[PDB]
């Protein structure tokens, strides 16, 4: 109840940096973001 | 709810659209030094050819 | 008001709104109809309506 | 607690009740349980 | 007019703005701001259309 | 934990992953939690069960 009433305490300036250094980081290490499970991908049937 | 949520919210959305747009510059900033580094490799091959 | 107790001051605002009104504030008056007939479906307001229906005839 | 609670409004929805909707989705992105009691329905009503 | 002789009709409410309609408006702000892939990709953001 | 918004962990989690990933992710974290006759919805910090 007092986060909805007394805000997101992570300030807009805080959460754009937090996220902006994330963003120079993942392309830093050149990753590829990972997909939705296709509908074939084989190896489904084994994570399941 | 406190209106800062929605300021909140903006920031995000237009800092992830922001960053979109930078990636896609340097990507594509990094595919002309590519294709350029190409011709010029292509060029000494043809000079040692 | 009643939509199916009270027909004609419905038929005036519509008449207010064919004379003054789009197609926008004609729209907001079917939904402001729909949402108060559907307050009324209560059984008292039933059992007057159908009151007044056979009453008048 | 989803259908039979005298305060759930069954009635097709006002304008109002869109705008205020569609606002808060935009910012809350997928946090329905927390749109849903400042909406007016419940969450499963206004996902759908 | 008594001195020298002694000597449109209906009203319209202006239309909403076809951009003024807010709740196509947040449509298509929500599809340009939820459906857009992780932004790591790059790729054009999607054109979202505010008008005033 | 107890710190974690929600929608700044969606955005990030939209940057490492497919979106509608990261959107079941940040919906599952907002869930009503029961006990007994105590019950309350979820909406900061993530869930670590």
């Amino acid at each position: 109840h007092n986060h909805m009433k007394d805000g997101p305490y992570v300030s807009s300036e805080e959460a754009v940096a937090i996220y902006t250094t994330t963003v120079h980081w993942l392309e830093a290490r050149k990753f590829s973001p990972i997909p939705f499970p296709s509908v074939s991908y084989k190896h489904d049937t084994k994570i399941l | 709810i406190n209106d800062k949520f929605a300021q909140f919210s903006e920031a995000l959305f237009m800092a992830d659209r922001h960053a979109r747009e930078e990636v896609r510059q340097r990507a594509m900033m990094q595919q002309r030094l590519a294709e350029k580094e190409r011709q010029q490799k292509e060029e000494h091959l043809r000079q040692l050819a | 008001c009643d939509p199916r107790t009270n027909p004609e001051f419905w038929a005036k605002w519509e008449q207010f709104e064919v004379q003054h009104g789009n197609e926008d504030t004609f729209k907001e008056m079917l939904r402001v109809k729909r949402s108060v007939q559907a307050k009324y479906n209560t059984d008292v307001n039933f059992i007057a309506s159908q009151a007044l229906a056979r009453s008048q005839m | 607690n989803e259908w039979l609670d005298p305060s759930i409004k069954k009635i097709e929805w006002s304008r109002e009740e869109d705008e205020k909707l569609l606002h808060l989705a935009k910012l809350m992105p997928t946090q329905w349980r927390t749109i849903a009691p400042i909406v007016g329905r419940t969450a499963n009503q206004c996902l759908e | 007019s008594a001195m020298a002789r002694e000597s449109g009709a209906p009203i319209r409410t202006p239309r909403a703005p076809a951009q003024e309609d807010h709740i196509a408006n947040e449509i298509r702000n929500i599809k340009a701001l939820t459906e857009t892939q992780s932004s790591l990709l790059g790729g054009e953001n999607a054109p979202l259309a505010e008008g005033a | 934990y107890e710190k974690i918004e929600l929608t700044l962990l969606n955005s990030l989690l939209r940057l490492i992953m497919d979106h509608n990933l990261a959107d079941y992710i940040t919906a599952k974290n907002n869930v009503t939690l029961t006990y007994k006759d105590m019950s309350h919805v979820n909406s900061y910090g993530m869930i670590r069960g």
